């Protein structure tokens, strides 16, 4: 019935989606070849949200990979669960953006976007009732940021009522791959704030910190960060795909977390996450889940929410759980540590329950907080953007392409006014 | 159409007794102009012959007045109870929706066969118009 | 109702059979396999068909 | 009492192909032609142990006709009853009404004449056609013309299939339908509309067949015609003939169009859950969600209704249900028809067919009404004829065939007068 | 006699899943639909050997509905009465009242129409909804509006689930509850409040299940509904029908909000130890620690009260207990209501379901009262509605969905007028 | 019963006519010897449309092959089913036209067309109820265009009543063999607009497009293009040869697709055409057919359809299917893409179903679209024609043969007024 169309942009986007589709296929029990071989019949009734029956139990995902160089597509094909994507959905150029947002938004976009729009429209009308689109991408690279952003804009022009999720990774200066990360991210966010329905801000800094501290893995390579992000996405969308005692779709979560149309940048967290040597010692209760959900070191954004106020928050639980305990944990975490919750919105915590656990567990939870500590990361980006734009460094790479300086000026102005609006919604009075 | 008093059986033809259970039609029952005014009553006697109101083939003569467009119930002036369920081809949350088919998009229009992929060029000047199609 | 169920099940089984049969036929199709044996001519062993060569 | 049924068109004989399957099953006549006297209304009994239908399948394409000739009813469907031309009218009213009809009609007319001479108590004719096509519309109008001048006073029911508003199989079918109606005005006696779209709706709603073909449509159309001829065939507590809808449903000589409906159409499985009693099937036969024509009688006013009943029906509750309908105000009649109903009861329950999708029921209702939502249909069909004729589209086909524009203008103005007729009569 | 039940929302049809299980177990109906005549007020005897209930589950998400369709009561719960949409209203009264309601409500009410036509001696409709959600609020209100315009004078008993003061699952539920109440005012005949933290407290304190789910709550709600329809279903010494609460609890056309209470909700061994009799259960049905709504009637004045009794109850002791309650001054009545009680007695004891947590009991009391603690509740809710409304939070959702600010203003001021009225009625003068 | 006399002109016509008779003779079960070897009875009753019983189960095709070089004849006899034709029907010159439309229309026709006309006239009276003619030729070469064009004019003069199809490939500046292509194409199109009943325009560019992108073939030699065109021909004629839920002959199609006597240039597509690397992922539903039907990358013309408006369209379905789904899919595609369809013709989609799928398949489809994007093709040709006619290049080859300049101007005017009227109706 309700349909989620998945879109992946760029190399990080492609690999995030690879792990995500692995997890989803494993959850629904389809084999790496692409045929159903599960046991319980709860798995068949809600795979229309993600797949399409081809021939005798053959389900292919409702996904659109998009890139600019065939290396990513071939790395997708080579991996397990790599033969289930339909080759028609492999749209890809041959030049490569090369960490150039201008190249991703004006030169190659102008002639790749129409083909990718054809593909996305075909896979959108291949189903009956869209829930929405779900795009995964980065804000550092070019072929993901610029191309995916132009795609988002065109999609919001075409289909203005269906929902839109953007799982975006943002750069943060402690781990800085590229040099033009602010030039990319500022323009991308300036476009997001008027196109995207809601955004979840991930960060490799936070992912690495979590894998070091909580999991205590020795070598936490990008595979494990991708698995964490995929766990987050599956915990987001579990409500559609499995029945429960209190369901909550993407539109429901958006309407309960977004109090104003421009305030849609959330920080995410997942529970439980512990080492295999430390899983022997810990207890396993809903309080044990919530103490780790609300812990500030568990947020997948590199921003301490203790430095600001929670505007709204949402929790999605998976597993057979007692709604009494769910409600009272939420109640006490709201009441006790009460300074971190805003005043002019009482009962800030939306919650939902589903009875099917993620693969490998008995109970789990996903937290989505719309806080006002995200203006911290926005300021950290804008300050580097100012530092560069003062001296006009790296500017020719964009200016010799069709872009002008007023684009940068407008991006700066929008970023600054957004952080101002976040600041004064934090510092608003009750009456 | 009007429902006349039966004087013996209307006690059994009360709408509530017929499992109607809604607010019944009393339009049909006021148009009678009975003596008492209620459904229990006696009609008025009539005398004479009825002249022809209508012309031939059912068209009202010019002199007699009529309601302007009374054969139909327009949506602006209909009440709320006279509303119908939507039929099939209109989309409704109840019955499933078959897919739609959308005009595709031929590839990037070049001087050779259009494709869905852009290539690296060896020569790039703003006015290059110079390609390498064979692979 | 039981009869209708049985007829539906048989129809679905046969639909699957025809589906797999078409799949196999068009996979082994001469075009999809690009058979150069189609280029052979009838009236010689040397001269080839002009189109399918 | 015998009635002969003619089928003009590729839809017509496909409807007859399900209808005659139902007739042989209901009278227990094996497809080779003999049983292992109610049959006398349909099957003439020749010689000894042999029953040949009173019908003519006539078409222009030989393909579906000799498909009948080569099926399993080679012995039942008789040789000269299956008239077939040599080339089609091809969705062209002119080609089917002036070029090719002139060669096929004399043969069909002097065949059916000797069928009528075989008959003794001829009740009437009933025609089956789709007005969207060329064969059904063109020579259909010509055959009805010559039938009216040859017999005239006998009743001629017509169960036509009009083009649906939004779903369509052809493009020029507005032209074909308009020019067909323009002669169906003064030729048929009672015309019954049967839109494919509403039947797709019904199959989806009640039979929950997600993917029906034309057969399921043909099968339940056969249910309807059988349900309104069963009074002639079998004895009932209150029988009503075929010459009656003539009188009780056509108030004016040019308003003869009927919104048909039927209930209960029900699946094999929903039947277990639902009780089918006389009150609820009389209610369910009045909802627009169970009508054979995609329109809405709530938008208009009922002129008159007929209610065929089959099966386990006693008179008290058909009288109670009609009373309830009268007291309900979701429906309303015109103000010039105080007595708006006609009941009719027949004893035989409707039969089921092997391979059909309908369940076995105790009772059923076939409601045939007359309203002003038909004036709604003609107007919506009038608009899309007005679009195409504004730019002189497709006209060269007809003129090149040999006709002129007097027929176009007079057919459009005749419909305009018909819209005034509905608007004024309903006042 | 018959009474048909409509269930609007994800809470509505879970409540219904508990209630119909209770009904089948009370009338001995197997889940396949046939017995191994009092059932005729809930189950219509279709044909021969089959009962299809007089209810309609209707919902916008297909999940829970086709979950029912796949569950244990496949054959019993009928194929076409379970109405299920394709996409939710999503905690949005506007979405459920203008966008999707206007396409689902006509089919819903044309099902109700033929249910009522099948009916013979209709007592009234009873509706089950939670006003916190999108569906049960929006198309709940739309359905009640069109039912009130199509039927008018018939009884519509609305057992509504309001949001709790401190325990809350949603955020926009103040907007939802206000905009739902604004029409629940002039369309519901008698409304009964059912909060959730109150029942949590009951199950935590009395039934001592330390970890309940929604199912135990739904079982208690089903017990209440059965206890107030048992007078229709089973014969009693003094039976009272549905049309009476209409008359005997609503002194003014806008004051119909009933505090519900039930006693004894007692666990299996507290029951073994305690001795049960009419006097102490009548006492227990009046203390705030046994009510179904999180409020305190000590602060208010009882305007009227109705008491259904079930089981081994004779009129003598109920009269004695009511006398003692009236003589004691712990609870007071409004001055212009000197006869503030309405007793009713039914013979059959409340039945027990295997797996249910309530012990089998010889007698029970269900009180449907009226007070001004509800006027306290509505002000407590208006507080956190005006909180979020002063900054125009979340409003863009509704306005882009199809309402405008005039409706917000009129709902707020309508609840303000209701507050003034609840103040004015309690004054003695 | 209803008869199709087939006609092939030139090298291109002979090669596609070869593949065409291979596919048709196969679906009717005729062996390369000429004897029936099918299994079902349903095939026998509808072979008179294409064949004639000669001697004891010998069915020979009702075809006429006309050309000007013996290389075509050897390429005809080289393949299998090469000895199933009739040597009397090999009416054939000896010199060769050689990319000269006038040579194909004035010098060689004057002595060839009488014998071809004798053959086709004898082949016309060999059948009782003739339905129409089928013509397959090219618009680039000389012996196909000129000679076939003259036969078109002569045939329309003798039998002005019967139907007439023209499958014509047109040259393109994107895949161009010769340089006099516009000179031949413009004159031939100029004659086709007054003589042909309707024309279904093919193009080798779009065919290479299909074989490269959809099929993912490595070396799509002409044999594959001829087979795709053959797949189109079988689809356009399935209604006569097999019974179905709703039949639609050629005349029924022309009536429903041609609103104006000069607007008879259709673009054609054919489904299903999926690569064998992606055949494992396909589903087999009329949704999957119509998504490939309306797809712009599946047209066999080099015209982007959504640059203009569909005037009318038709769908010919083969296979056991549900009309309900067929008719509602046509309903959806018309209602959603509301801008791409013309406004003053509602219900632009003719549809028909035939219960017999092609051999080896269970469900197929054929699309015939009368769009106004065809004026892109003709403008693309007319501009090169003007670019050459300004300087009068390559003109002596024509004017030295009898043709004069007013034929070229008349070719320009009808090409321009045609494009002007398509642009008007857009
Ligand atoms: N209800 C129903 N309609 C049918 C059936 N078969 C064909 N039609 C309708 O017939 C109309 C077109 O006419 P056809 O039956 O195809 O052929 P025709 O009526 O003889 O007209 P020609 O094609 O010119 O010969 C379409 O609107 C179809 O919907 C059928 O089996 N049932
Ligand atoms: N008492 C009680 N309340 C319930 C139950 N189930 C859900 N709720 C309440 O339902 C409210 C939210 O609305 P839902 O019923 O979940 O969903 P809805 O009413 O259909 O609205 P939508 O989410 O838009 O579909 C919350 O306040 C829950 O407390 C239940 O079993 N018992
Ligand atoms: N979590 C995660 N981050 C990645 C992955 N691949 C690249 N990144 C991050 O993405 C940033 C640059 O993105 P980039 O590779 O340029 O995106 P592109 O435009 O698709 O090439 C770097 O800081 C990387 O740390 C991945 O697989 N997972
Ligand atoms: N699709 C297809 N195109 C062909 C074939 N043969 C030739 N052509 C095209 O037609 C043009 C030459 O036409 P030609 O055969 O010389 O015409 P003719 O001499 O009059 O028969 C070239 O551009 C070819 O691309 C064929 O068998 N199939
Ligand atoms: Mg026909
Ligand atoms: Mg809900």
């Amino acid at each position: 019935m309700r349909e989620i169309v998945h879109i992946q942009g760029g190399q990080c986007g492609n690999q995030i989606g690879a792990k995500f589709w692995e997890v989803v296929s494993d959850e629904h029990g389809i084999d790496p070849t692409g045929t159903y071989h599960g046991d319980s019949d709860l798995q068949l009734e809600r795979i229309n949200v993600y797949f399409n029956e081809a021939t005798g139990g053959r389900y292919v995902p409702r996904a659109i990979l998009m890139d600019l160089e065939p290396g990513t597509m071939d790395s997708v094909r080579s991996g397990p669960y790599g033969q289930i994507f339909r080759p028609d959905n492999f749209v890809f150029g041959q030049t490569g953006a090369g960490n150039n947002w201008a190249k991703g938004h004006y030169t190659e976009g102008a002639e790749l976007i129409d083909s990718v729009l054809d593909v996305v429209r075909k896979e959108a009308e291949s189903c009956d009732c869209l829930q929405g689109f779900q795009v995964c991408h980065s804000l550092g690279g070019g072929t993901g940021s610029g191309m995916g952003t132009l795609l988002i804009s065109k999609i919001r022009e075409e289909y203005p009522d269906r929902m839109m999720l953007t799982f975006s990774v943002v750069p943060s200066p402690k781990v800085s791959d590229t040099v033009v990360e602010p030039y990319n991210a500022t323009l991308s966010v300036h476009q997001l704030v008027e196109n995207a329905d809601e955004c979840m801000v991930l960060d490799n800094e936070a992912l690495y910190d979590i894998c070091f501290r909580t999991l205590k893995l020795t070598t936490p390579t990008f595979g494990d960060l991708n698995h964490l992000i995929s766990a987050v996405m599956s915990g987001i969308t579990c409500c559609l795909r499995f029945p429960g005692q209190l369901n909550a779709d993407l539109r429901k979560l958006a309407v309960n977390l977004i109090p104003f149309p421009r305030l849609h940048f959330f920080m995410v967290g997942f529970t439980p996450l512990t080492s295999r040597g430390s899983q022997q010692y810990r207890a396993l209760t809903v309080p044990e889940l919530t103490q780790q959900m609300w812990d500030a070191k568990n947020m997948m954004c590199a921003a301490d929410p203790r430095h600001g106020r929670y505007l709204t928050a949402s929790a999605l639980f998976r597993g057979r759980m007692s709604t009494k305990e769910v409600d009272e944990q939420m109640l006490n975490v709201q009441n006790k540590n009460s300074s971190y919750f805003v005043e002019w919105i009482p009962n800030n915590v939306k919650s939902s329950v589903c009875d099917i656990p993620p693969k490998g567990l008995k109970m789990s939870a996903t937290f989505i907080g719309n806080s006002t500590a995200i203006q911290e990361m926005f300021k950290r980006v804008s300050e580097q953007f100012t530092a560069m734009f003062r001296r006009k460094a790296f500017l020719h790479w964009y200016t010799g392409e069709g872009m002008d300086e007023m684009e940068f000026t407008e991006a700066e102005s929008n970023m600054n006014d957004l952080v101002s609006e976040y600041q004064q919604y934090q510092d608003a009075s009750a009456e | 159409s009007r429902s006349y008093p039966g004087e013996q059986v209307e006690h059994a033809f009360n709408s509530k007794r017929l499992k109607n259970w809604e607010v019944p039609a009393v339009d049909k029952s006021q148009a009678i102009s009975t003596s008492t005014g209620t459904r229990f009553g006696t009609l008025q006697p009539r005398s004479g012959r009825t002249q022809f109101i209508v012309d031939d083939n059912g068209h009202l003569k010019s002199g007699v007045p009529k309601l302007e467009k009374s054969a139909f119930n327009f949506t602006q002036t209909t009440p709320v109870f006279m509303d119908s369920a939507p039929r099939w081809p209109k989309e409704n949350p109840t019955w499933p929706k078959n897919m739609k088919a959308t005009m595709g998009y031929k590839g990037i229009q070049s001087n050779y066969l259009p494709t869905n992929t852009v290539t690296l060029k060896a020569v790039e000047v703003p006015g290059t118009t110079e390609r390498n199609f064979n692979f | 109702a039981e009869e209708k169920r049985l007829r539906e099940y048989a129809a679905k089984q046969a639909d699957l059979a025809a589906n797999m049969a078409e799949m196999e036929a068009t996979i082994t199709s001469s075009f999809m396999t690009e058979d150069p044996n189609m280029a052979a001519s009838s009236m010689s062993a040397y001269r080839v068909r002009k189109d399918h060569y | 009492r015998e009635v002969i049924s003619i089928h003009i068109g590729q839809a017509g004989i496909q409807v007859g192909n399900a209808c005659w399957e139902l007739y042989c099953l209901e009278h227990g006549i094996q497809p080779d032609g003999q049983m292992p006297d109610a049959f006398n209304t349909f099957f003439s009994e020749t010689g000894a142990g042999k029953h040949v239908p009173r019908c003519i399948f006539l078409d222009l394409e030989p393909t579906v006709v000799d498909e009948v000739r080569t099926g399993t009813y080679r012995q039942l469907f008789h040789p000269e009853q299956l008239i077939s031309g040599k080339e089609d009218a091809a969705n062209n009213f002119a080609r089917g009404h002036y070029t090719i009809g002139k060669e096929i009609v004399d043969l069909a007319l002097d065949r059916i004449r000797k069928l009528a001479d075989n008959c003794t108590g001829l009740q009437g004719f009933l025609v089956f056609n789709a007005v969207g096509g060329g064969t059904g519309s063109g020579l259909g109008s010509l055959l009805l013309e010559r039938l009216s001048v040859d017999y005239g006073k006998k009743s001629k029911l017509g169960f036509t299939v009009y083009p649906s508003p939004q779903v369509s199989t052809a493009v020029v079918e507005p032209y074909n339908s308009v020019l067909s109606t323009h002669s169906l005005l003064e030729h048929t006696d009672v015309a019954v509309m049967l839109d494919n779209e509403a039947i797709y709706d019904i199959c989806r709603r009640s039979l929950d067949i997600e993917r029906p073909t034309y057969t399921n449509l043909n099968r339940l159309i056969a249910q309807v015609i059988s349900s309104l001829t069963a009074s002639l065939r079998f004895d009932g507590a209150l029988n009503v003939d075929i010459t009656e809808f003539q009188t009780n449903l056509v108030p004016y000589p040019r308003i003869h169009f009927m919104l048909s409906s039927y209930a209960p159409i029900i699946s094999a499985e929903k039947a277990y859950h639902e009780q089918l009693s006389v009150a609820e099937i009389t209610n369910a036969a009045f909802e627009p969600a169970s009508m054979m024509v995609k329109c809405d009688p709530r938008h208009g006013k009922y002129m008159a209704c007929c209610l065929m009943y089959r099966g386990d029906v006693v008179p008290k509750d058909v009288n109670a249900s009609v009373a309830t309908i009268k007291t309900k105000r979701t429906i309303q009649f015109v103000d010039w028809c105080p007595t708006g109903f006609k009941c009719g009861i027949n004893y035989q329950p409707p039969t089921v067919v092997p391979g059909g999708d309908l369940a076995k029921v105790q009772r059923a209702v076939c409601m045939i009404s007359n309203s002003t939502a038909i004036g709604e249909i003609f107007s919506r069909l009038d608009h899309k004829f007005d679009l195409m004729y504004a730019k002189r589209a497709f006209v060269h086909w007809y003129v090149g065939e040999g006709m002129e524009e007097g027929e176009f203008s007079e057919a459009r103005e005749d419909l305009a007068a018909l819209e005034k007729d509905f608007e004024e009569v309903g006042a």
